[PDB]
């Protein structure tokens, strides 16, 4: 066939250890991305999952041919044969190509010598997560790459008019987060082996909030509420203000030890931490109200804490939710 | 022009006997080696070790790959590492390690006209450092990176830090959650096994562990636990039912935290820092509920038959009511001079 | 053997598998089966589902006729590698298997027409977006969608062997599912459109639904007696302060081990699920009934119960609530009307 | 002497085409398996799986690799068996699985003068079987493997256990800390799918649970829970703090127990024996509490206004010391029979 | 160098690697001997424990001999691929790494007699089986058996380099062990038997002690101080009901919390360990102060204490109940005798 005797000429005498233009120009490679799924945020090892659809187009002059087929359509065979940019991805702590049923690769080379070359990715991408405002926090995880070996004076990547391109994106595995944009940056880094284009995809994404209000924030409240109630008991009632104080410690700590649930153990206060902290203390407190009251009052104003406390827990916790609210949904 | 690199570059690779090293029989070849840390992550305090993305160069002349006539450093494809002489470097604590495959295997040969060979790899291993935990959460680990030649003695090949102290970059730009890097350092010396001495190059890292986690989740929940247990004190003794409810809620509490603490925190399976203050605070809130136990049994055990007086009820309470804060604030002040 | 040997030799005499067949003078058709020798496990921590099976593919290839003794040669992976094959690719399949023990798990049988049948054992992983928030009463359909990758459908088009329904086949004891029942499948065929042309992609969607047993025992009927409990305590009398204190207490601490126990075992999703919003409306029962005491306690005139001996003139004691009365017929009600409201909405879709 | 056997071997080895079976276009070729079996690990009632590592023999006669003039048994280099046909031998429930190859890879090419192969390999698989554990901890589970040919169908490749029963060894040694062999069978037949019929060999083994551990820490703490909360019948109906105190705390107990064993127990999303058993005794317990609120609304309720009576306390209270204790051991006793 | 280039050609001209050395006249004989660079994690989980290793196996082969300046041929893993070198596997294996990065950790070196050296860096995850009936006071010997897969003890036998204590050397700083003391290995040879003939078994077996420092602190400690605050409550007043029930179903509450949190630390084995049975037993001190309770409270007359100013002749108050004036000897009695069995049963075996 024709088609065998153009690929045979095409990779007669063609080295394949030789970038297109070696000693003439850089290598313009413009690059292409669909996200086939963005996989699930792992904050506790600071990654997250991509599925992509990766293409890379350049030319080369080495695969110029005339006929009057215009486009060669191949698939993974020959791949291997010709030159291939040596893109990785920068901050990809894990990545593999496809390999079921085929190599999920393609390649297609027109008569000109442009190359087009697409493959199937996924990848483990490092994003370091500022977990600062948890659960309220939003991040922009990216997705780095550019070439290991080859400098701007050698590959030089740029975006095509869609850069990235993506789906359904209620098709995608983000259980914690939804996705609200994507940027696409291009720039240079300088390394110890040069300087390199770095092309940078950023994805956007914001914490959803509906698991943590009802598992955490209401039931949190909710005991601090419970723990109001001691200050419309008789000061006489001794077992049941002690018991319903040291009981709604009990659940506070209980509540406290799911705060921290899918995080990595990090040293500052987090927004959710602040929260339940404070609920403690409130807690905390309304049983040392009542071991004051009791002990002067009989174990000997402070006769009438009880209705101090009426007044200023509410109000101090009123406060406190108006603050953190106002700070962490509003003032960021 | 592009025919004059092809035909140099197979003039190159025409007779190249991959099998001996550079200058062989000669003076030892030189390979000179510089680490950029993309990251360091997956520090395991139960298997002793932790997980390091590095690019890891090495540099080195060949002769046989010196060049004429072309002002170039010629970057060739990665597959060309396979055709040519590399090191065979190896590193001695390394549990399990990979070198990047994707889109392709992310390594890098770059020749230079004098014959300097630029060899780059990205590999992610993981590296055993054996951790003393016994001061664990206020513990301070050094793990290190053991780089080193498996077949090629001192006689053959030697190492060296290309740049010196400048040869390991991005240590100071390594966020880690739980720790921070107090200071990293390089290391050349030689090894000696029983077959034969090796030039060995170490990378040393010294993580002090973040205290600010531990201060939240371990050490306020139990001081918060205790104090109210010392609210008993404070309650008239006529009041069994208040009492010993909240010296045993308390002690149940401290019981809840520190079940928790054993399931989130790593499991380090002998005595440490943390299990110490865990155990001095329980024992605490369980001497308090003794102390109302031995308050009710004087008062009527012993009332109608007729360090504190052990006999007047008042006394024990009030007792109590300076001893437990001061012993528990000497228990602490005790703890955290020979632990900080 | 020689005979034989020379067949297979001049099978590949001059042949590009570089090339699909027909490749400038018709569209490569390949029929497609599947044989479902187990359908695993789905996971619903990684939206993804496992599944075992006998991927079978046929096509016409006339640069592979022969003639000889036999009418078919039953070959292996061996020669497989050496011809072109369709670069069949799951559009939604994770990190697959093609199983290689003891050899490689694939057979290609040529007839000496040239049809090629080539069949390979898979363990496919798919990705199956669920949305959780009818969970534990939440059906699915999980996808599993192939075709090619590098031959658009003026190249290279799949169709079924058979009726679409018979063409993929599930083995009789090949459900290993534990959470779910697989109520069916449906299979279809369609058109992709991609950046580099339109491709065919074969589709089948299995029809899950969610077993609820497990979660009525292990969550909803201790969070019902849980709340059942709390309204328990309204029948108590009102002087006895310390019990029905500490039995709005405790029942709060029970409702709060039931809530986070039950929110550990589900996917780490961040909005509320149908057994969330269950948990919460009794959670709020359960701290309504504490908030009632409050009020009956705050109007409680006397320290002291009834002596049992003294008739009441209608010393004094304190009569019977009336909040506490209200709340005996309130509080059921209300919460049996809300679980009728409950199960309705999602028992019913 | 070992220069006559590299020409032997050498002559085996030309013009052997591995694409061809022994006899191709003959008689289909009989393969005799054995089993050593290494290890069984990881039972996994979560996974539905087994891991097992065995020594997997294979014989059959390869008339092609005849040889003479040598009386020995020639136990080749194993790379010479990817010179050789060997069965395409697949496990049908194997969900991963590999040889081991460390130093080498683990297999074994031994020819017998009169073309006879022995192939073995050191696998290690992870073998699929459902379990029926509605029973569960008092259920027997049968896991197999399933040995079958993929491409060959039963006109030109035949299985047969070579030894008979004595064809897999190494079963009675096996320790599985979860459960005990009860015994193991292997099964020869063919198995028809839509390309053909294959012959399938079926090794299966009976796994027997051992409740050992559950007695004491899944029943026993139940149990005794479920006898604490009688305590309350043998209180005053007076003492409301003292019996909905002890009525409150174990049903949050019982709770405590059911829930903490849902995280420990293997993730089993339907009802087991376990579950009914732990909903039954927290039946009892939230009963028993119950109990007492009716004592206590018949007194101070139904007092003022003036099967036991239904309106003596003390009647209801010693009807409950007789039908708790009795109802329960009832309990038991269709629970034990009906799963055992 | 053309020198050391024409002994690389000369060695492999008429070479077969498929043929161990003097196969058919002689026996290989292999000298081995282990460097331990580290004894990894040990899993009770798994029953298993990781080690890494130098290893290195000597043999001669009479077909590798050559003449010339050089006395031994330090080579590379490339020429060690073209030669025979043994099939040495670890019988009691598990997933093993021989380590590639950057280059095949091997190292094989040739004398001019033909003796050759060939050395390789291992991670050896190995199957240790273990019975924790007295866990956590359990010492294991953890074994390590290699030799030959293929060839018999007719054809291929295995020596120590040195005497068999110094053969297996492990280093200073080499042990990862954080649950476990290595008190030393005992190196040993032996012979085994299989359907395929007899094979020669190189074992080694490290000797393991369980640290039980921790067990102390976490379980056995608290477990105690419960059981002591269950047996407190005996002195108590018998008129302090709520007091009394509250302290006795707290404390099993407690001992419920700590008995799930150790059997999560526990392997999960179908016996019961040591540790189970000191649970257990605690779990009855502490069930039975419960009814100690049920006993004397059954027996309270009176529903006042002493007021504190009354005198008692031996209005009218409770005795000290005789149940209470028992339970206060035996109950610690039974207990600490229980410890002294316990303990010195476990401590000296
Ligand atoms: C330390 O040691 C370890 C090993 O212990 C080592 O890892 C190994 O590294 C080598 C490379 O150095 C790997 O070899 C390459 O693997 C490529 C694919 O990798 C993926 O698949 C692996 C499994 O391979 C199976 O499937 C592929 C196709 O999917 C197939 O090509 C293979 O032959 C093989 O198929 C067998 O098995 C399957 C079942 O599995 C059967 O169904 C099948 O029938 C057959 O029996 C898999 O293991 C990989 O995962 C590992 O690696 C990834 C990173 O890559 C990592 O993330 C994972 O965690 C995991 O570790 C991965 O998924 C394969 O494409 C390569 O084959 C190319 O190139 C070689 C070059 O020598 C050539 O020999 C091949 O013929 C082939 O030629 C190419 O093929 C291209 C694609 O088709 C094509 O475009 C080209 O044109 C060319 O095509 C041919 O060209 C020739 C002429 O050259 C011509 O004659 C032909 O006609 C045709 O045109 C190559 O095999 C190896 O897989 C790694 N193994 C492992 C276990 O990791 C590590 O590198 C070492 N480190 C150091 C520092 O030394
Ligand atoms: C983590 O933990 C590791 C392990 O403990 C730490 O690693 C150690 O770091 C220290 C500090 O960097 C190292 O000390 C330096 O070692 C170098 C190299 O020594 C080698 O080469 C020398 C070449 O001249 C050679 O002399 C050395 O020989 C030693 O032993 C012989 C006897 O056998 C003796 O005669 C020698 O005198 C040596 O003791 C050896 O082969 C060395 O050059 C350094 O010398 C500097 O400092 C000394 C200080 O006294 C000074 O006198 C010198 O003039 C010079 O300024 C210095 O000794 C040590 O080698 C490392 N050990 C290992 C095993 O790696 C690591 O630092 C820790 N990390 C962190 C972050 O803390
Ligand atoms: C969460 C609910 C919060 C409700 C908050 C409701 C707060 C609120 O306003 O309470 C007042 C009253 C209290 O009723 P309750 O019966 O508890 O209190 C009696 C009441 O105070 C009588 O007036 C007293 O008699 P008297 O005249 O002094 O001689 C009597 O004294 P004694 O005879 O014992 O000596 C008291 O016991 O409640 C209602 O009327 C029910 C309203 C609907 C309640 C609907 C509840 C669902
Ligand atoms: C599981 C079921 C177990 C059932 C066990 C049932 C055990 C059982 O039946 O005990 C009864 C008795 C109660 O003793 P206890 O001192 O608690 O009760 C006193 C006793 O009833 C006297 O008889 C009363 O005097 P009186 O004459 O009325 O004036 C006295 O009245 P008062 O002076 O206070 O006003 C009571 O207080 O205990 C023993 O004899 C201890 C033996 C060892 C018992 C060891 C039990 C563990
Ligand atoms: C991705 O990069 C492309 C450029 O490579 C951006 O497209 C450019 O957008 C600016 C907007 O002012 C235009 O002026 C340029 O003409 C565009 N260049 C093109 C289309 O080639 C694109 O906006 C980037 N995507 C982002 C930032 O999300
Ligand atoms: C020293 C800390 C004491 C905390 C409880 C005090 C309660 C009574 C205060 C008078
Ligand atoms: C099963 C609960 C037993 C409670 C104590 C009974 C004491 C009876 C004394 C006659
Ligand atoms: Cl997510
Ligand atoms: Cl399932």
């Amino acid at each position: 066939g024709d088609v065998t005797v153009i690929l045979n000429n095409l990779l007669e005498g063609y080295d394949n250890k030789l970038r297109p233009d070696i000693g003439v120009k850089p290598t313009l490679i413009h690059t292409d991305m669909y996200v086939n799924s963005i996989g699930p945020v792992n904050a506790i090892n600071m990654e997250y999952t991509i599925d992509i659809f990766f293409a890379q187009t350049w030319y080369d002059r080495r695969l110029k041919f005339n006929s009057t087929i215009k486009v060669l359509r191949l698939n993974s065979n020959m791949v291997g044969k010709i030159w291939i940019p040596d893109t990785f991805f920068r901050n990809s702590k894990k990545a593999d190509a496809h390999w079921i049923t085929t190599p999920n690769r393609m390649l297609r080379i027109w008569n000109d010598g442009r190359v087009l070359y697409t493959l199937r990715l996924t990848i483990d991408a490092e994003c370091q997560l500022q977990l600062h405002n948890f659960p309220m926090d939003e991040h922009s995880c990216p997705l780095e790459f550019s070439s290991y070996g080859y400098p701007r004076e050698e590959i030089v990547y740029q975006w095509k008019r869609s850069s990235v391109e993506v789906g359904d994106t209620r098709s995608w595995r983000l259980y914690q987060f939804s996705f609200v944009g994507l940027r696409n940056t291009t720039e240079v880094v300088k390394t110890t082996s040069g300087d390199y284009v770095v092309m940078s995809v950023y994805f956007d994404l914001s914490r959803r909030m509906g698991y943590f209000t009802i598992q955490t924030y209401i039931p949190c409240t909710l005991i601090v509420v419970l723990s109001w109630v001691s200050f419309w008991i008789n000061k006489d009632a001794v077992p049941a203000r002690t018991s319903l104080g040291i009981t709604t410690v009990l659940t506070m700590t209980t509540l406290s030890t799911i705060a921290r649930k899918s995080l990595p153990k990090v040293s500052y206060v987090t927004a959710m931490d602040l929260f339940v902290s404070v609920c403690f203390i409130f807690v905390f407190s309304a049983l040392v109200e009542y071991g004051t009251l009791h002990y002067f009052v009989s174990n000997r104003r402070i006769a009438k804490m009880d209705s101090y406390a009426r007044i200023f827990f509410p109000t101090a916790f009123c406060l406190f939710n108006l603050v953190y609210w106002v700070s962490y949904l509003y003032l960021g | 022009n592009m025919s004059f690199v092809k035909e140099t570059v197979d003039k190159l690779l025409k007779g190249y006997d991959i099998r001996l090293r550079p200058d062989f029989g000669g003076p030892p070849v030189c390979v000179g080696m510089n680490i950029d840390i993309a990251s360091i992550d997956m520090v395991s305090e139960v298997n002793m070790d932790y997980t390091l993305t590095m690019y890891f160069q090495q540099y080195w002349r060949d002769k046989r790959l010196a060049y004429s006539g072309i002002p170039l450093n010629l970057t060739l494809d990665n597959r060309v590492a396979d055709q040519l002489w590399v090191p065979d470097t190896y590193f001695l604590n390394d549990k399990k390690s990979f070198v990047h495959g994707v889109t392709v295997k992310n390594r890098m040969i770059r020749l230079h006209p004098d014959g300097t060979v630029l060899y780059g790899l990205r590999i992610t291993t993981t590296a055993a450092c054996m951790m003393d935990l016994r001061r664990y959460p206020l513990d301070e680990q050094n793990c290190t990176l053991e780089i080193e030649s498996y077949g090629y003695t001192t006689d053959d090949i030697e190492f060296y830090w290309r740049g010196g102290d400048k040869a390991v970059t991005g240590v100071e730009r390594i966020e880690l959650p739980q720790f921070s890097i107090v200071e990293h350092r390089l290391v050349s010396r030689n090894v000696v096994f029983a077959t034969g001495a090796y030039p060995r190059l170490s990378l040393s890292f010294r993580l002090k562990r973040n205290i600010g986690y531990f201060i939240l989740q371990t050490y306020m929940p139990s001081i918060l636990i205790t104090i109210l247990s010392w609210v008993s004190f404070w309650i008239n003794y006529d009041a069994s039912a208040a009492r010993v409810a909240l010296g045993i809620t308390t002690v149940l509490t401290m019981t809840t935290i520190n079940t928790h603490l054993r399931e989130t925190l790593p499991k380090i399976p002998y005595v440490k820092a943390i299990d110490m203050y865990l155990m001095g605070c329980f024992v605490f809130v369980f001497l308090a509920l003794l102390e109302y136990a031995f308050v009710n049994y004087i008062f009527f055990g012993r009332g109608p038959q007729r360090i504190p007086d052990l006999t007047d009820v008042n006394a024990i309470d009030r007792w109590s009511r300076i001893v437990f804060p001061f012993t528990f604030s000497l228990f602490n002040l005790v703890y955290w001079l020979y632990y900080v | 053997t020689t005979v034989f040997t020379r067949i297979l030799d001049r099978l590949l005499d001059g042949y590009d598998n570089r090339l699909r067949p027909g490749l400038g003078e018709r569209v490569t058709e390949v029929k497609t089966d599947i044989f479902v020798t187990s359908f695993g496990p789905v996971s619903d921590h990684d939206m993804e589902y496992t599944i075992d099976v006998f991927f079978r593919q046929s096509w016409k290839d006339e640069r592979l006729k022969f003639k000889g003794p036999m009418t078919v040669l039953r070959l292996n992976n061996l020669m497989a590698s050496k011809i072109w094959t369709p670069d069949t690719f799951f559009h939604n399949g994770k990190k697959s298997v093609a199983h290689n023990m003891t050899m490689p798990n694939k057979l290609l049988r040529i007839t000496e027409d040239g049809t090629l049948l080539y069949t390979m054992r898979l363990t496919v992983r798919a990705e199956c977006p669920m949305h959780l928030e009818d969970f534990p009463m939440d059906a699915h359909a999980c996808p599993l969608k192939f075709g090619s990758y590098a031959y658009t459908r003026a190249e290279v088009v799949y169709e079924w062997t058979r009726e679409p329904a018979r063409s993929v086949v599930v083995a009789e004891d090949g459900s290993r599912l534990n959470q779910y029942d697989l109520l069916g499948q449906t299979v279809d065929s369609g058109i992709v459109q991609s950046s580099t042309g339109e491709y065919v992609v074969m589709t089948t969607h299995f029809h899950l639904k969610r077993k609820i047993g497990y979660f009525v025992i292990q969550t909803y009927l201790p969070c019902i007696m849980t709340v059942i409990l709390s309204q328990v305590s309204f029948w108590l009398n009102r002087e006895s302060v310390p019990a029905r204190t500490v039995f709005g207490v405790t029942t709060v601490l029970t409702m709060t081990t039931l809530s986070i126990s039950a929110r550990n075992s589900l996917p780490k999703v961040a909005y509320a699920t149908a057994m969330d919003w269950f948990i919460a409306v009794c959670y709020a029962f359960v701290f309504s009934a504490l908030i009632e005491f409050a009020t009956v306690n705050y109007f409680t005139k006397r320290g002291y119960a009834w002596d049992g001996k003294s008739v009441v003139p209608e010393k004094t004691f304190n009569s019977v609530s009336k909040i506490d009365r209200l709340s005996r017929i309130a509080f059921p009600l209300l919460f049996g009307i809300f679980n009728l409201v409950y199960w309705a909405t999602y028992l019913n879709r």
